[PDB]
């Protein structure tokens, strides 16, 4: 069973990312509670399957906007060249 | 009690061995069988077959 | 993201319940012996009635008893003003069964 | 179980036939038939009860059930007699209780039965009827029994349900008749009970039935024209009780296998697309099982979808439906392959389908057709910059600034990683 | 006791998940002989069928 273990363990890891994400976003948690809400479905599996690919594509916007800022460093650099004659 | 939990094991083992060698060799007969009976049918229609060949004539 | 942090937390602590259990050689139903509560079996009986309306597959999930030489587990019921002092005791270690 | 019961009762207490050992109302002869082989077990009496040959057996026993209106006893005696039917391993073989002199006796007499589902007529007559699919007899008249009530009664609705259904499964055999009565509109029953919410067991016979269908090509054939296979993978998706999931396998296994056209036995790429069964499959791989044959049948089924998604990468059809404007979830278009290699080949002359894309672009505004269109204008510009400039050259940048506002936002965000992969150099 | 009759009832459980499982896999076996003869019938007939038309 160490196949459910390290599948639990996988989306451990995910959910410790998309955490540390927040964090970073500095957006405080409600704590709306409602324990008792954990069912038994093997929809959880394919639901943090998308939750994964969420961030994947988290990480993807991620390294375009540092692409994208690295660029415009440049752009910025063209502008003040526009400046001076 | 506890004697069931072995009873369970040795029936189903031997439902499942019995019916898998009874296929083996079932086959094994039945490809052989399957020749001769075609063989047989293969020879009446070659017996009818001259019949028609006489009325044909 | 807390409601899945929890349910993540369920799961692999269920899971690694279900490796403490005994796999037969093939048999479908598991095989376990747990220590229960004598003022509370009856409670665990309607769980286990629980477990099969909850997943319907005419299982009977049964509980029965037996007897063993191995020495229990000591348990105390405590509450607000009797765990502290359960702590305090208990810090020094456990005594024998029914001490 | 209803018959399991009914038969354990019955087994605890005999009927006193002596009294009516000479009376026609009850077995005027019959009694001392019954009398006769009482040590049923021995084998010998097996193969000396072929001596009556079916004069008694069959054949005064037939007509003689009804002749006894008293159901108490009458129930009684007649699952006695047949009890030695019901463990018919070959004891039957070519119908030792034979009467040939009339074949009404043999066949059609089931025809007065089928009624009174309750003093076990109907039970009895259905295992009469069981007594012909690995048997040695034939029915004449297929419709005879194809388009009766004792299968019509049971489509509705208990455990008499699932028991005439292992009946049914007893039945399918051998394709003549199977053939024959999926010609029929029971094929339309068959989804009809596949459509209401049952019992899980009545839905594991049924895909077993299923599996019996699957033997025949040409049944394929004729039932490719519905959408069984989703039905299929949403209850295996919805429900694990380790024989279903096998059945399946066995299935789709069968289906795989008699393919007698690939071309219009599309349903290796249709299962695929009404759902994304792989990652299931994927699953119970890592399960370990004790049955070789689910891990040879799944190794089966991983390599003919390999070979089924190298079927559908191709640049041809994407081709002939980007003319159409057909823009689906293609897997050319998450063909890591496709955009890595095959990126070239979408500098045509002229660009030709790169500028229908930009057609599309300001004509169609279905949501779904312009993501797709959105991400493969990405990558194209991902894997060829000049292309990216042949675009700017055509404005598609300010078109595609355009779409970012369309009223279905998942497209907005298509648009934004299309133009995400825009930026690089610019 | 209680426990007793559930101890029966399990064993008559048991019986019937044997007798299932059991029937099950008969007939498995059975269907794919089955197919198997109907392929090996299929074959030799069909060489028979063909030394026919020769001759014929």
């Amino acid at each position: 069973f160490v196949n459910e273990v390290r599948r639990c363990e996988e989306m451990d890891r995910k959910l410790r990312f998309v955490e540390k994400e927040i964090r970073k976003a500095n957006i405080p948690i409600m704590d709306t509670g409602e324990n008792p809400e954990v069912p038994f479905p093997r929809d959880m599996i394919d639901l943090e399957a998308n939750f994964e690919k969420i961030e994947n594509e988290l990480k993807e916007i991620n390294t375009n906007q540092e692409a994208l800022k690295r660029n415009f460093l440049e752009l910025t650099e063209l502008k003040f060249i526009l400046r001076k004659t | 009690s506890q004697t069931q939990g072995i009873q369970q094991l040795l029936q189903a083992e031997k439902r499942a061995a019995e019916k898998v060698a009874d296929a083996r060799k079932r086959k094994a007969r039945r490809l052989k069988q399957a020749k001769e009976e075609a063989q047989m049918e293969v020879e009446q229609y070659r017996r009818e077959r001259e019949q028609e060949f006489q009325s044909k004539q | 993201i807390r409601v899945w942090f929890i349910k993540v937390r369920k799961m692999k602590a269920i899971y690694h319940t279900l490796n403490l259990c005994n796999i037969d050689v093939t048999q479908k139903c598991l095989i376990a012996e747990v220590w229960c509560p004598v003022t509370d079996l009856d409670s665990i009986q309607f769980a286990l009635r629980r477990g099969t309306e909850h997943s319907g597959s005419t299982v009977p999930s049964i509980l029965n008893r037996m007897q063993t030489n191995q020495t229990p587990p000591t348990y105390n019921k405590t509450n607000k003003f009797t765990h502290g002092f359960q702590n305090i005791v208990d810090a020094y270690g456990i005594g024998t069964y029914r001490e | 179980n209803i018959i399991a019961a009914k038969a354990a009762e019955v087994r605890a207490n005999k009927v006193n036939w002596q009294s009516y050992l000479q009376g026609q109302m009850i077995s005027a002869e019959d009694c001392e038939f019954i009398q006769r082989f009482e040590m049923k077990r021995s084998s010998e009496d097996k193969q000396e009860m072929l001596q009556t040959e079916g004069s008694q057996c069959a054949k005064t026993f037939i007509n003689l059930m009804t002749h006894i209106s008293k159901e108490q006893t009458v129930q009684y005696i007649l699952t006695m007699v047949d009890d030695m039917l019901q463990e018919n391993h070959q004891r039957v073989s070519i119908f030792f209780d034979y009467a040939k002199r009339s074949k009404s006796t043999a066949w059609p007499y089931f025809l007065p039965m089928l009624n009174r589902q309750d003093p076990f007529t109907v039970h009895m007559a259905a295992r009469i009827i069981a007594k012909l699919a690995a048997w040695g007899k034939e029915l004449m008249e297929g419709s005879d029994l194809n388009y009766y009530f004792n299968w019509i009664k049971t489509q509705l609705s208990s455990q008499y349900v699932q028991c005439v259904a292992g009946c049914l499964q007893l039945m399918l055999r051998v394709n003549e008749y199977r053939f024959a009565w999926v010609e029929a509109d029971g094929v339309n029953c068959i989804m009809g009970v596949l459509s209401n919410k049952c019992g899980f067991q009545l839905q594991y016979q049924m895909i077993f039935s299923i599996w019996l269908l699957a033997f025949s090509p040409q049944m394929c054939e004729h039932l490719r024209r519905y959408n069984i296979i989703p039905v299929l993978s949403d209850i295996l998706q919805e429900s694990v009780k380790e024989k279903v999931t096998r059945i399946i396998l066995a299935a789709f296994r069968n289906f795989l296998e008699k393919s007698t056209e690939r071309e219009t036995r599309q349903e290796y790429a249709l299962a695929m697309i009404q759902c994304k069964v792989l990652k299931q499959l994927e699953n119970l791989e890592q399960q370990k099982y004790d049955d070789e044959d689910i891990s040879e049948d799944i190794k089966f089924l991983l390599e003919k979808l390999g070979e089924s998604v190298q079927d559908l990468s191709s640049f041809d059809e994407y081709s002939s439906e980007l003319k159409s404007g057909r823009l689906e979830w293609s897997p050319v278009h998450k063909s890591e392959k496709f955009w890595r290699e095959n990126a070239v080949r979408l500098n045509e002359k002229n660009y030709e389908l790169l500028k229908i894309l930009t057609k599309l672009l300001e004509v169609s505004d279905d949501p779904q057709v312009l993501a797709v269109a959105a991400h493969d204008v990405g990558e194209y510009v991902r894997h060829y910059p000049r292309g990216k400039r042949v675009i700017e050259q055509l404005g598609g940048k300010q078109l595609v600034m355009n779409h970012m506002h369309h009223e279905d936002q998942q497209v907005r965000y298509n648009a934004l990683l299309a133009v995400q992969k825009l930026m690089v150099h610019n | 006791a209680l426990s007793d009759a559930d101890v029966q009832k399990q064993i008559k459980h048991m019986m019937a998940f044997i007798e299932q499982e059991a029937n099950e896999k008969a007939e498995e076996i059975d269907a794919k002989a089955e197919e198997e003869f109907n392929i090996e019938k299929g074959r030799l007939v069909q060489t028979q069928r063909l030394k026919i038309m020769e001759y014929y």
